[PDB]
RNA sequence: UCGAGAGGA
């Protein structure tokens, strides 16, 4: 229809995109003050915007909660974290012969879930549970 | 052939904790053997604690050789040889 | 016996300064008693303080320098780990070749 | 074993110094005006208002492990609503005849002028503060 | 499973560091660190 | 679940890394070395498509 | 397969009495007992009812390592005043408080009603 | 009442009590709600012979839920330990036997719920062994989903145990406790972002002492001997018989070192 | 470890009565230090309690998308609404004593995942036993039940102590010890030799 | 140099490795699983033959027991199967290999083992559990942490390679360090993070506790110290009841900033005979400081009883820390209301002095300062403002925390933080750099295709406005990316010339050994230095004292 | 792969709560916050056990053997 | 640079003084130019000074650029270690380095220099020239696995 | 035995 381009890496040298769709309305004060200070754009003579900033995160990195939160090297060490984690790799694990299959007894949904995570049925499919996790100094241990 | 004579001797009379500890490993290894025990232990049944209380009342008849770098010694006597 | 003045020198710089008569019998009223034992002290810490012969200062110098080097980690100066390569093997060209002029 | 000193002051200022339950104190003795004193006061034991005139004692008692308080059979040598036990560190030869000293009572300092007492405050750990109503 | 499926390798002047032209092509920071650190990336 | 993408040789599912390559057929203009005769160079590397 | 059964958290050993009673080489009027196989859920109600007893000067409890559980508990008193018999005050003050704790609660379970 | 500590239930049932306990020294209330969890003694699965299992889950795992399923134990006093008994392995002196038969002849899914358990030791007149069941519906908690054609036959041998060997033996879930609702002897310092007051809510403890006056200074002789507690049961045991046992277990404890002292 | 980089192995366990418990009874599945908090600045596991705390509690579901505006005044807002501290603290009780912690605790539900090196997959010590042909040394590899290396890195440490009979221990006669004839005019090991 | 300088050798193990604070510095954790199967070859002798022959009668299947017995025939006797397994007599001359057993020492080790002190002799104290279990204050000696960390554990064979475990590769023998002539080990995290809290003069404490408290001290005198107030409450101070842990005859004296005599802060330290006068305690007072109270007991009392110390502090701290708790929140990283107004308009305040350079610079009004061309100085200038204006808002959050946050009490201990962190949480996380230089242009004349070409504004080339907490933009996520991979290069290419760096230290050096005369030489006998260090006294043998004769009037040091 | 009986921090029985939970929903539609509040999951310890359950077992069965 | 000096009075106090930093090194034609102290001036390059002001004083420098590097990091060794390492370069007489032509080859034994780099070619050359071996250095006894002369090993021990 | 890759500090 003509409503989405696939642009390679060369082909975005001469383009000029945009991180909201709602970049492209009218400007004319009374804000939140705890949301992140965004640039005003000063632009306007876009020729895409952006589906969503979100998808530059592969399949490791889209599982971290608030990685925007968070400091860059703890992201790439979760990344490699990640995919160490036990849970079920497949449904049919009981069907198949395979050298080695840990699986997770009783894995839990987490409680906060990125919207990527729809995609790659992380709630579906998860590998670690929601534990009640008390950060505290108690017996040193 | 050559020897370095008693009267004129110029290395440290304190004994270095190499030196202990090579004494105290000697006497604890051949106390491990059945060997002869030259103080009245006072219970002790432990051939590193029995080496150190026959060194602390100078009981090992044992000599080091501290070899100069030209080749030539000096022998001192675990009686010479203090301990701070 | 040249070498054994030379060598406690600056200790006896220090040590003839802190026991200054007037700082002996006014800063601290030391008692003859107390300067006997504090004589007799110092010999025997001093005599304990020297170098065992036997020690393999060579490889503990080595080690001494190269741990701290691992902890090394982030006016234009060519500086840290790159530095001490150009230092150990002699650089015949430098990344940063300076002088300073007084 | 008695007494070594007693004076009567007037605070002259409270410190919370970024404390929850302790206060800092000056007040000078208000019989002898050239003495005055510095020290640390719990608010919460005893509190401590601004321009208070408040009794001042030191004692030597009244090594050996502490006994827990049995009614009044251990009877000890105060009507005070509050005391201490420090131990002496320092003394200050400010100028001729005058003197100041400094205890520190458990982390609670505290700091003495005036040369009145020539006799007693002797480089000693026992020490005893004791302030009255 | 996933993560294994979306990889490259690159074999060997600054190629391990991230690029500009890296945006939305592959994963910022999903990496191995260690011996190829950047050479090997995922999408 | 299980998303396909793979082969399975003597039985053990195997994958193809995507090979990272500079491109073909294209111009690059490479300032040389300080030591070096040649101050510059322009290569191409030419592969049949 | 290091973990040692769960079971020696409450039982005894082979030859291990329940109390061992060492006296204190420090101290005058002073012991140290080594129970055996318990924790803080009955030490400190030893320890704290030991404090009351006002002719009793020193009572504390402290576990060595919670891997094991046996801990240590030391007394001192005044002078002709064995230790034991304080400690047997105390129990034995625990336990009429505990049976009168029940017995009041059973009165108002019965008067409750659902 | 009797002198001593004085209890005024609060809320009361079968799953829940809520009391106040007022004049008791804090060690009792915090040794007693140790002991309340751990050392009072219930009775659960802790053996399983698995004979036919076509489930999908592995026997081991079914064998663990099976463990924590709560079995009456009222009158487990009645019964004994197996490691204190005489029988060779167990006997209904000490172990009650259960037994577990399904089959999935249904086209949709035949669900395991507990009470298709069924006992089959001699019960010898005790209420031991019956699989709590407080589902509205009546079939309570469920251990296996099962296709057509999917069976799994296992018997599973009760023993007395306590918490503190296994959670499986613990007759109680969360335990409320707290006192000095007002903070009235400072016994926490709170957190305050900016006034702790605002940021920090007032419990419903608060309601029945006194409100503190700020011009009155911090008592300090003041202690804490008033406790708000609320305990919670699994139908293993009736909320009144898990504390009066966990009274009982403890006074036991202490007995034993009157006994132990008087062998010395 | 969790998915912000906080690995980290059990160091003990303890059963629930000893755990801190909360008001509400309410016991810590897991303990972990504080001082892993500050020097690695995760701040994203640190929200992570707020916001699934107040969607465990309100029942729905936790929106930790990246690039929303989403906060944490109005996520504490909510989770006041739910009649807890806003930042995320709880009063909490010492469990061995009763006695109230003087620091109320940062306590909530946090996702945490199982992590693939388990110790007694890894424990592995060992007396004697294989040995490779060639070198006469232990077969590398605690699969093959071998024995560990005494690098020079190691070798380095003990040439530093001056501990040489140690070292020696460590170089022949714990690893491959060896008698060999020598024949001194030669110089060499040409020697033949019959000993019985 | 890799089968005769490095041999796989026997003897030896390898665990997840945890640390206890109920154990004591010099013990090791080592699991019976390991100690079973380890042995130590003991000759039988009068003095160990009763106890010999019971350990040999209760086998290798558990513990304590005995895997091997050798004869005079010099033929193994293995006790895992063998008839006479039970009637074992043991004539004096036999060895028996007995598991290794408590109070035994054993060489410690943590791969890669940079210096001396990263393997050193411990005592066996075997525990249950499948983990090598360590004081904590060992932490820093091998650069270890509980995470996953694997360490090594051989075992001597002779007496005289036990002797030198015991008598010079020990732990409290490596206490003091030659290099940086100062203690290796110091207290850390919870027990530094809790001496603090402890030691403040607001914290006070009751009988009860300290009953329990004075008891935990393991090697205590069994005097009750009298309490600081003796009045409406007997109370403690946390400093009083810490002191028993001190030894008596211990003097320390340090000066903070503002460290009058009557201290009004309670900063600086001044300790007399084991007591504590005045002073907060903390990392400059009982860290790896020079000058530290550690450094004191090593040398004054000796090695043995600081190595005790260690173990005492830990258990009065750890209790006291356990009963008042200790714990992080965000609620720690959420600067005052009207502080964040006045953050980002500080940062305003910046933005707008970089577009006032960057006009200035398009009007080619750019006074060139000498040496760097004009984009260079533009650079600089941009750069520096930047970082002003990230360090001025950090300083501006660190001087806007309560006391009560916890960061600040991590920060102010040293027990694991700094300023930074608190600004990049709390304030702007600042600008991120790649090869010294800020983001560059990867796009032609653009860092991103969402930013105009030519654009060198602070949002485009690198900035960061936006703090941790309050969450960073696509872009500035992706310019993050940038930083943090770079950095992370570092970090792997750091490494490998650093091992390789000190692999040529070592064996350039490694012939070098003071001989019996002080003349540091090899094994040529070329004279490196005709005394050692250029004074003949060793490293440990150090301490930064001053000498007052260098400096002052010429009339002060005449009066 | 199945509902846990108990919830790990605290202990109430929460498997017999599991089809129950799915028929609040399905048939009253209720939001699961009172879906879980109607069965008495006061607590958020046990309450995420069932609000994060993902009932794995139904794909399990499909598999005819 | 901001430097403190004495006072005629004897107290010490900053002496502030105008310093020039360059980009380049030729220090054999700067230090003779006039208006300078060409006594006191400093390159940050020791191979330099060693070429101009001689060995004695190039092992300062090289010390003292160490030292930098070192404390830079907010970091401190003690003087004797680096002392030793600097002075294993100069007291060669030129400035050898660390590396396996720098020092590799010397008069300090074969397996010694064969247990770090050019193993093989260190061993050819050795038995092409009949190299001695006094195995007294720690590697060569340690191939050999005998106690080496190292703390312990030192002296030999006899009895009375 | 040999090379290969994937991992943990
Ligand atoms: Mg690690
Ligand atoms: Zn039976
Ligand atoms: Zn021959
Ligand atoms: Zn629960």
């Amino acid at each position: 229809e003509g409503l989405v381009e696939y642009i390679d890496a060369e082909e975005e040298e001469s383009i000029l995109i945009a991180m909201q769709p709602e970049d492209l309305e009218p400007a004319e004060l009374d804000v939140d003050p705890a949301k992140r200070i965004r640039v005003s754009h000063h632009a306007t003579t876009f020729t895409h915007c952006e589906i969503h900033p979100s998808m530059i995160l592969g399949v490791a990195a889209s599982i971290i909660p608030f990685p925007d939160h968070n400091q860059s090297p703890r992201n790439t060490y979760q990344s490699a974290m990640g995919k160490q984690a036990m849970g079920v790799f497949l449904t049919n694990y009981n069907v198949r012969m395979d050298t080695m299959a840990n699986i997770l007894y009783y894995p839990q949904k987490p409680l906060g879930t990125t919207r990527a995570m729809e995609y790659l049925k992380f709630r579906e499919l998860p590998a670690g549970q929601n534990a009640i996790v008390a950060i505290a100094c108690y017996s040193g241990y | 052939e050559k020897a370095i004579p008693k009267d004129q001797r110029a290395t440290t009379p304190y004994m270095t904790k190499y030196e202990r500890a090579r004494i105290l490993g000697t006497r604890a290894l051949q106390i491990s053997m059945n060997a002869p025990v030259f103080v009245d232990l006072e219970g002790e049944t432990d051939p590193l604690r029995i080496a150190m209380k026959e060194l602390a009342e100078k009981k090992i008849p044992l000599v080091i050789r501290r070899y100069l770098p030209d080749g030539s010694f000096e022998d001192w006597s675990v009686e010479e040889l203090i301990v701070d | 016996q040249n070498a054994q003045r030379d060598a406690v020198t600056l200790f006896c710089c220090l040590l003839r300064s802190r026991l200054a008569t007037r700082r002996v019998l006014q800063e601290y009223r030391l008692t003859k008693q107390a300067f006997d034992w504090v004589l007799s002290n110092i010999e025997a810490q001093f005599l304990r303080s020297v170098v065992h012969p036997g020690e393999m200062v060579g490889v503990l110098a080595a080690q001494s320098i190269g741990e701290p080097a691992t902890q090394m980690t982030l006016k234009k100066v060519t500086s840290g780990v790159p530095r001490l390569k150009e230092i150990l093997n002699v650089a015949k060209n430098m990344k940063t070749p300076s002088l300073t002029v007084y | 074993s008695n007494t070594l000193f007693d004076d009567i002051f007037q605070v002259s200022e409270v410190d919370p110094g970024r404390y929850n339950k302790v206060c800092r104190i000056e007040a000078a003795s208000t019989t002898q005006d050239q003495c005055k004193l510095t020290l640390d006061i719990n608010v919460e034991l005893f509190p401590v208002a601004a321009q208070d005139s408040l009794t001042v004692t030191i004692a030597s008692s009244l090594t050996r492990s502490w006994r827990p308080p049995q009614a009044g059979d251990r009877s000890l040598a105060d009507d005070y609503d509050y005391v201490m036990y420090g131990t002496a560190y320092k003394f200050e030869e400010v100028s001729k005849d005058l003197i100041a000293v400094y205890y520190s009572f458990g982390g609670l300092l505290m700091r003495l002028e005036g040369n009145y007492r020539n006799l007693n405050n002797l480089k000693q750990e026992n020490a005893y503060l004791l302030i009255r109503r | 499973t996933l993560s294994h499926l979306r990889r490259t390798n690159t074999p060997i002047a600054k190629p391990r560091q991230l690029h500009n032209t890296h945006w939305g092509l592959v994963c910022p920071a999903e990496t191995p660190e260690g011996q190829a650190c950047g050479l090997v990336k995922n999408l | 679940f299980d998303m396909g993408g793979y082969f399975i040789i003597n039985g053990s599912e195997k994958v193809l890394i995507a090979q990272e390559r500079s491109a073909g057929n294209i111009v690059q203009v490479f300032k040389k070395a300080a030591p070096s005769p040649i101050s510059h160079v322009a290569e191409i590397r030419s592969a049949l498509e | 397969m290091n973990a040692p059964d769960r079971f020696e958290l409450f039982l005894l050993g082979e030859g291990e009495s329940k109390l061992k009673i060492d006296p204190d080489t420090k101290a005058p009027n002073a012991v140290v007992i080594t129970f055996e196989k318990e924790d803080h859920t009955l030490g400190n109600l030893i320890r704290a009812e030991l404090l009351n007893d006002r002719k009793v000067l020193f009572a504390a409890y402290k576990v060595e390592h919670p891997f094991f559980a046996r801990f240590k508990l030391r007394i001192q008193t005044t002078e002709g005043y064995d230790p034991k018999d304080a400690l047997k005050n105390a129990c034995n003050s625990i336990i009429n408080k505990l049976g009168a704790l029940k017995t009041n609660f059973e009165t108002e379970w019965n008067l409750q009603t659902l | 009442s009797e002198e001593g500590p004085q209890v005024k239930i609060r809320e009361a049932s079968k799953d829940n009590v809520d009391f106040i306990l007022s004049n008791v020294d804090l060690a009792m209330a915090n040794s007693l709600r140790r002991v309340m969890i751990a050392e009072i003694p219930t009775l659960a699965i802790d053996s399983v012979e698995v004979e036919t299992n076509t489930t999908v889950l592995a026997d081991e795992f079914i064998a663990h839920r099976l463990g924590l399923i709560p079995l009456q134990s009222m009158d487990i006093e009645q019964l004994e330990y197996s490691r204190d008994c005489f029988c060779e392995d167990h006997c209904d002196k000490c172990s009650v036997v259960l037994t577990l038969q399904a089959f999935g002849e249904s086209e949709s899914t035949t669900n395991v719920y507990s009470k298709d358990l069924v006992i089959v030791s001699n019960l010898m007149g005790r209420n031991i062994g019956h699989p709590i069941i407080q589902d509205k519906e009546g079939n309570g908690v469920l251990i296996c989903k099962l296709r057509k054609g999917q069976e799994l036959k296992l018997t599973c041998v009760a023993k007395k145990g306590i918490a503190k060997e296994h959670a499986k033996w613990g007759p109680a879930a969360a335990i409320e406790f707290e006192y000095d609702p007002w903070n009235k002897l400072k016994h926490t310092d709170y957190w305050y972002e900016q006034d702790s007051a605002k940021e920090w809510p007032q419990s419903k403890n608060c309601e029945y002492e006194d409100p503190p006056n700020e011009g009155d200074p911090f008592d300090y002789k003041a202690q804490a001997d008033t406790f708000y507690m609320n305990v919670e049961s699994v139908g293993s045991i009736p909320v009144d018989q898990v504390v009066v046992r966990g009274i009982d277990t403890l006074q036991k404890k202490v007995a034993s070192i009157l006994l132990a002292l008087t062998q010395m | 470890a969790s998915r912000h980089g906080q690995k980290g192995t059990i160091g003990i366990t303890y059963r629930r009565e000893d755990m801190p418990f909360t008001a509400e009874g309410i016991v810590p599945d897991l303990i972990i230090n504080p001082h892993a908090i500050p020097s690695r600045m995760t701040v994203a596991h640190l929200i992570e309690c707020l916001l699934s705390k107040v969607a465990a509690l309100s029942g729905n579901e936790g929106d930790a998308s990246p690039f929303t505006d989403i906060t944490v005044e109005g996520i504490s807002k909510l989770l006041r609404e739910h009649g807890y501290q806003s930042r995320g603290f709880e009063v909490m009780y010492n469990g061995h004593t009763g006695k109230k912690l003087m620091a109320q605790i940062f306590f909530g539900p946090t996702y945490y995942q199982r992590l693939r090196h388990m110790v007694d997959d890894k424990i592995h010590a060992r007396a004697r036993g294989p040995m490779q042909v060639l070198t006469r040394q232990p077969v590398e590899g605690r699969s093959r039940d071998g024995g560990l290396r005494f690098g020079e890195m190691e070798r380095d440490c003990m040439i530093a102590h001056g501990a040489a009979s140690f070292l020696k221990e460590r170089l022949m006669e714990a690893s491959d010890a060896f008698r060999v004839h020598i024949c001194g005019i030669c110089g060499l090991m040409t020697v033949i030799a019959k000993l019985n | 140099r890799g089968n005769l300088m490095g041999k796989r050798v026997d003897f030896s193990a390898r665990t997840v490795i945890s640390g206890d604070p109920n154990l004591e510095l010099d013990q090791v954790g080592v699991p019976k699983s390991i100690a079973k199967t380890l042995t130590y070859p003991e000759v039988v002798t009068p003095y160990n033959i009763d106890r010999l022959t019971q350990l040999v009668r209760n086998g290798p299947n558990e513990h304590p027991g005995a895997k091997y017995v050798i004869r005079d025939s010099g033929d193994r006797i293995d006790l895992r199967y063998s008839k006479r397994a039970g009637d074992i007599q043991l004539q004096y001359g036999w060895k028996v290999e007995r598991h290794i057993m408590d109070n035994d020492p054993v060489l410690f080790n943590r791969q890669p083992s940079l210096h001396k002190m990263s393997m050193m002799a411990h005592r066996v104290k075997v525990i249950p559990y499948s983990t090598f279990r360590l004081n904590l204050s060992v932490t820093s000696p091998y650069n270890a942490d509980f995470d996953g960390d694997e360490m090594n554990l051989h075992v001597p064979q002779s007496e005289e390679t036990r002797a030198e475990l015991s008598q010079l590769c020990a732990v409290p023998l490596q206490i003091v360090s030659p290099q940086s002539n100062k203690p290796c080990m110091g207290i850390v995290q919870d027990t530094l993070c809790g001496i603090r809290k402890l030691t403040l003069r607001d914290t006070f404490i009751e009988l009860d506790q300290v009953l329990n408290m004075l008891y935990w001290v393991p090697d205590w005198d069994g005097v009750i110290p009298t309490p600081a107030i003796i009045k409406p409450k007997p109370l403690w101070s946390g400093k009083q009841i810490l002191s028993v842990a001190i030894p008596n005859g211990i003097h320390l004296q340090r000066f903070d900033e503002g460290t009058t005599l009557l201290s009004p802060k309670d900063n600086g330290m001044l300790i007399i005979d084991g007591q504590i006068i005045f002073g907060v305690v903390e990392k400059k007072t009982v860290g790896s400081s020079n000058g530290g109270l550690i450094h004191v007991v090593t040398r004054e009392k000796g090695p043995q009883v600081c190595a005790k110390l260690f173990g005492n502090i830990q258990k009065v701290v750890n209790f006291w820390l356990l009963h008042n708790g200790f714990s992080t929140g965000i609620g720690d990283t959420i600067a005052d209301g009207p502080t964040m107004r006045e953050i980002t308009e500080t940062i305003a305040e910046a933005k707008k002095k970089v577009l006032d350079v960057t006009k200035e610079a398009q009007a080619n009004l750019l006074t060139a300062k000498h040496g760097m061309t004009l984009r260079e100085s533009f650079e600089d200038n941009v750069v520096r403002f930047l970082n002003e204006a990230r360090d001025k808002a950090g300083r501006l959050a660190e001087v806007n925390l309560k006391d009560l946050n916890n960061v600040k009490q991590m920060v102010m201990a040293g027990s694991k933080g700094s300023f930074i962190n608190i600004a990049q949480m709390s304030a702007c996380v600042g600008q991120q750099s790649v090869e010294g230089k800020r983001i560059a242009f990867g796009f032609v004349d653009r860092t991103l295709p969402h930013f105009s070409k030519d654009d060198y504004s602070p949002e485009s080339k690198g900035f960061v406005e936006n703090s941790y907490l309050r969450g960073l933009t696509p872009q500035e996520f992706f310019f993050h990316a940038m930083g943090g991979r770079e950095g992370l290069i570092d970090t792997a290419v750091k490494t490998a010339e650093t091992g390789y760096i000190q692999r040529r230290l070592v064996k350039a050096l490694e012939d070098i050994m003071v001989h019996y005369d002080n003349t540091t030489r090899n094994s040529l006998g070329n004279v490196i230095q005709f005394i050692y260090g250029e004074d003949g006294m060793d490293a440990a043998h150090i301490e930064k004292q001053s000498l007052d004769t260098i400096g002052g009037s010429d009339a002060a040091f005449e009066k | 792969m199945i509902v846990p009986v108990r919830c790990f921090s605290c202990g109430k029985v929460v498997g017999d709560k599991w089809e129950s939970y799915l028929n609040l929903l399905q048939e009253d539609e209720l939001d699961e916050g009172t879906a879980l509040s109607r069965l008495g999951l006061k607590r958020y310890c046990c309450r995420r056990m069932i609000l994060t359950h993902v009932d794995l077992i139904e794909k399990f069965l499909r598999y005819n053997p | 640079y901001d430097r403190k000096v004495p006072s005629p009075t004897g107290e010490y106090v900053k002496e502030p003084e105008w310093v020039l930093e360059t980009d380049g090194v030729n220090l054999s034609e700067v230090m003779t130019v006039p208006g300078i102290d060409p006594t006191r001036i400093y390159t940050n390059s020791f191979i330099d000074i060693m070429e101009v002001l001689g060995i004695e004083a190039g092992r300062a420098a090289l010390y003292k650029e160490v030292y930098n590097v070192i404390a830079s990091d907010g970091s401190y060794v003690n003087y004797r270690h680096m002392a030793l390492l600097v002075d294993v370069m100069t007291t060669q007489g030129g400035l050898t380095s660390v590396t396996r032509h720098g020092f590799n080859r010397s008069n300090t034994g074969a397996l010694m220099r064969c247990s770090f780099e050019e193993t093989v070619e260190i061993l050819f050359e050795a038995g092409a020239s009949a190299e001695l071996d006094d195995c007294r250095g720690v590697s060569e006894n340690v191939i050999l696995g005998q106690m080496a002369p190292i703390g312990t090993g030192a002296f030999d021990v006899m009895i009375d």
